[PDB]
C-alpha cells in the first residue's frame, strides 16, 4: 500500500504537469503565424 | 466563416478582430458549422 | 507486488519524458514568430 501510496502521487503531478502543458499548446495555437493555411 | 470558425475555436482574437471590424455583418457571427 | 513495481518503472520514465517534452514546449515559445498576435 506504500507502493501504491507513493505511485499516486507520482500520478498526481503528472496530471498537474501535463494540465499545465495544454495551456502551453493552446498558447501555441493562439499565438502563430498562419499564412498558408488560411483555406 | 470557416477563418472565423477557426480563429474563434483556438483563441486567435486578433484574428476575430481583423475579421469583425466590418461592422453591419452579422450573418457570418451566428452562422453555425455542420 | 512484481506487477506493481513494473508499472512503477513504466510510469517513472513517463513522467521523464514528459518533463523532457515539457522544456521542448516552452523553447518552441521561446523561439516563436508572433506578429498577427503581439496584442
Amino acid at each position: 500500500e506504500m507502493e501504491i501510496l507513493k505511485q499516486k502521487y507520482r500520478l498526481k503531478d503528472l496530471t498537474f504537469l501535463l494540465e499545465k502543458q495544454h495551456e502551453l499548446i493552446k498558447l501555441i495555437i493562439q499565438k502563430m503565424e498562419i499564412i498558408s493555411e488560411t483555406e | 466563416k470557416s477563418p472565423l470558425h477557426f480563429a474563434a475555436s483556438y483563441g486567435r482574437i486578433n484574428t476575430c478582430q481583423r475579421l469583425l471590424q466590418d461592422i453591419s455583418d452579422t450573418r457570418l457571427l451566428n452562422e453555425g458549422d455542420l
